[PDB]
RNA sequence: UGAAAUAGAACUGAAACCGUAGACUUACAAGCAGUCAAAGCCGUAAUUUAUUGCGGUGAUGGCGUGCCUUUUGCAUAAUGA
RNA sequence: ACAUUACCGAAGCUUUGGAUCUUAACGAAAGUUAAGAUGGUAGGGGAGCGUUCUGUAAGCCAGAGAAGUUAAGCUGGAAAG
């Protein structure tokens, strides 16, 4: 059993006991998730498709913490010119897990 | 006639490697005092060659 | 340790130049491409060309 | 604890186990045919088509020497060959082409409608072409199409 | 006030040639070399970086195509089903799974055809 | 991982060692008869100053393990580095001078009880 | 082939591959606009939608006096003669939609 | 002997350069040698254990005309190392 | 060529996460929000890192291991630490 499901304009596959990494969630809201914007449902067998989601179907999670990823950096410089600039950058992710998908 | 461009250490290692490479000569156990000699040469430990004495070796 | 304290703008750092091209003032150093003026020079007595 | 990978999926090919298809070229195009051909060898018809590897399956072409064309193809289209030495610039029509080599305008085609590289080559390579009706992978158990 | 401590350039060039492991030949022991092939590197991987999204969404889409060449429904139509249905699923989120439970997409598919 | 108390350094020979690794390659991993016999055998400066080196290594390695023959060693590993370079002048046409190299090497031979 | 002729040949090939559809999108844009304009003193929602760059120098001073300065730019204007006038010079650039 | 002799005519001893050993890859292929994807092999940590990460190698796919100076304009077969 | 419905397609547009600056509002202020505005050579203005010496420093940290290269890991928006 498996949910197909939209947090913040972002699909994701939801599975029960098991995390999602998602982009950074406020702190306001670091206590417990409630997500109403399902988009698929599989049970066991028989799948609900929403239109565009499947109703009185929620996903609940608890947030767990979050993380940084890897560095990246963005480089350019202009040929015979002289001149370039370098940025450096790191993404935080929220990682919360999905306690049960009312399906 | 010059060389246009420093070749890469690869290049120049393929060929010293190929290049430098010397083969061992063959070997027969002398019949005499059972050293490893040159096939086909007089041995130069005994002088012995096919049971005949041909050199005085010395110091 | 008690940290004078400078006032602040109290001493300009400096405009040094010629020393790379992420401090703005790099090999051209402020005198622009090529001419009189790019070798250290120009006709002084009020000149009008 | 466990993260669900919400990116895109990659197969291992060492779980991915080739099948034969028979394709039957009487009486159809020959631009036709060829790009049926590409597709399935190129793996585009399974959904875990990767360009990078060979996921697709193996093609056996048959009747290769009665695929027909349509205007005055068969008295015009040039096959052009090049020696490297020079001046030495051989053409061939399709109807000496077709003579000499049965399966050379299906193959060539074929040939030319693949990628390009190693991965073209090899494709290329899972690809057997019969003049005639009859082929000799009779082992295979190739799926008719 | 002489000002000469040469513990600077060491430095830039040790941070660079660690950044330089992998490469081809001189290019990773010179510093001339490693500076120069560094220096395209990063930029290659800025632009590669917005790139992969176009990379990854045709694949995706290479990947429905193919899934649909069962049917009789060109993905063209199947987006324009999929549109006008309002099912408001993904290109990444369909393209996986037509892999992992093709039942589920063909199931869409059907849906859509309507 | 070097058993210091079985081994041989030469330093300083007058080879290059460009003209000495092959010699070296020949013998690495035989026995040291086969390896004495090649280089008693090859007619070469660099198989003669292996031949002082590797003989001097397994006398070291008989004198310190005095139930060790010379038919249960094996020459084990073999390295021939560059050493210090003089430069000598060699002078040319229209009063150009060239500047004139002579290499010299080390060598190290290492031999252990065969298998 | 003599450079003269074929960078003609190029161009020519260039304008004239343009895709009757797309033209066809773009009269349906035009007579909406100019049906839009004919009306008179209502409140007009105009988006930006053809760049600023490349066009004329006259036609991006109007443009910018209407407020637009992206593509994507939402601006709602009440129509009287000025800004009837304004419309008509940019047509060609913006899209109208009414604000009932 | 000496605290030390990879302190023995020399302290700390890097880079360029020359090597040895182990692991991986390579002899059907047209790679500014890099980046973005990525199977397999090897090292390693977790999850009861062969699927996920930190790693090193990398078949194959996509993209990509070294740099500096000078010019209306350079990968340019303009200049310089 | 002429019609109908589309789709693909850029660093454009929209959305998500984060940073700086201008203006405006709120707030005692710090700052919190709203609006837009940030390709860029010549060239102008502004803000920082790092090296050596001097006062701080007859201070603090070092033979229980200073300085320096050197392997690995980590932080910062860049100089880097
Ligand atoms: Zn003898």
């Amino acid at each position: 059993m498996y949910a197909l499901v939209e947090i913040n304009g972002k699909q994701y596959k939801a599975i029960e006991g098991e995390f999602l990494k998602i982009d950074k969630i406020s702190p306001v809201e670091k206590d417990k998730l409630e997500f109403n914007s399902v988009l698929l449902i599989n049970k066991d067998g028989e799948v609900k498709i929403g239109k565009p989601y499947v109703v009185n179907s929620l996903i609940r999670c608890t947030y767990k913490e979050d993380k940084k990823d890897k560095k990246v950096v963005s480089y350019r410089y202009r040929r015979r010119k002289s001149s370039e600039r370098k940025v450096g950058h790191r993404q935080t992710y929220s990682y919360i897990l999905v306690d049960e998908i009312v399906f | 006639a010059v060389p246009k461009f420093k070749p890469s250490k690869s290049r120049s290692r393929t060929r010293r490697s190929i290049n430098m490479r010397k083969k061992i000569p063959q070997f027969q156990e002398c019949s005499n005092c059972g050293n490893l000699g040159v096939r086909h040469r007089i041995c130069l430990k005994c002088g012995y060659y096919r049971n005949n004495q041909y050199l005085e070796i010395g110091l | 340790m008690f940290n004078l304290l400078k006032p602040k703008g109290a001493s300009k750092r400096r405009k040094i130049v010629g020393r790379g091209p992420g401090s703005g003032l790099g090999k051209t150093s402020g005198r622009g491409q090529k001419g009189q003026k790019a070798r250290n020079t120009s006709p002084r007595l009020g000149f009008e060309g | 604890n466990k993260i669900t990978n919400n990116d895109t999926i990659w197969i291992k090919p060492k779980t991915v186990e080739k099948k034969w298809y028979v394709i039957d070229a009487a009486d159809r195009i020959l631009g036709k045919v060829a790009v049926d051909v590409v597709k399935i060898l190129r793996g585009k018809h399974k959904a875990y088509y990767t360009p990078h590897q060979d996921l697709g399956d193996n093609v056996i072409i048959i009747n290769a020497s009665k695929v027909k064309l349509t205007g005055k193809k068969y008295q015009q289209k040039l096959y052009y060959r090049h020696s490297r030495y020079p001046g030495g610039l051989y053409s061939d029509t399709f109807r000496t082409l077709s003579e000499r080599k049965p399966c050379a305008p299906l193959e060539i085609a074929i040939k030319g409608m693949l990628p390009k590289g190693p991965l073209g080559r090899n494709l290329f390579r899972n690809l057997k072409v019969f003049s005639g009706s009859e082929h000799t992978l009779k082992a295979q158990n190739p799926i008719k199409l | 006030a002489r000002a000469k401590n040469g513990t600077v350039h060491v430095a830039r060039r040790k941070r660079i040639l660690k950044k330089t492991k992998g490469f081809w030949g001189t290019k990773k022991s010179n510093y001339k070399k490693a500076k120069d092939t560094l220096r395209k590197g990063m930029m290659y991987a800025t632009r590669d970086r917005k790139v992969r999204k176009r990379d990854f969404r045709r694949l995706w889409i290479s990947r429905i195509s193919a899934a649909l060449s069962d049917t009789g429904v060109t993905y063209s139509r199947f987006i324009e089903g999929l549109l006008k249905s309002n099912i408001k699923i993904n290109r990444k989120i369909l393209s996986n799974l037509a892999i992992e439970d093709v039942e589920a997409f063909k199931k869409i598919v059907l849906e859509i055809r309507r | 991982l070097v058993n210091r108390r079985y081994t041989a350094k030469g330093k300083n020979l007058p080879s290059s060692p460009k003209k000495v690794r092959p010699i070296a390659d020949n013998i690495r991993g035989e026995s040291y008869i086969k390896a004495i016999a090649v280089l008693c055998s090859m007619p070469n400066k660099g198989a003669k100053l292996l031949e002082k080196v590797v003989k001097s290594a397994a006398s070291n390695a008989m004198y310190h393990n005095k139930n060790l023959s010379e038919d249960m060693i094996f020459v084990k590993t073999v390295m021939v580095d560059d050493g210090r370079r003089r430069k000598k002048i060699w002078p040319r046409a229209r009063g150009r001078a060239d500047r004139l190299v002579n290499r010299n090497c080390h060598i190290f031979v290492e031999v252990d009880e065969k298998k | 082939i003599k450079r003269k002729l074929r960078l003609q040949l190029k161009k020519a090939r260039f304008n004239a591959s343009r895709s009757r559809s797309k033209n066809k999108c773009f009269i349906k844009r035009m007579e909406n606009n100019r049906k839009i304009i004919s009306k008179n003193n209502i409140n007009v929602q105009v988006f930006l939608v053809r760049s600023l760059i490349g066009k004329l120098n006259k036609k991006v001073k109007v443009l910018k006096a209407l407020g637009l300065n992206k593509i994507g730019d939402k601006k709602v204007h009440f129509l009287n003669e000025s800004i009837k006038g304004m419309l008509n010079e940019t047509i060609n650039m913006i899209l109208l939609s009414e604000v009932m």
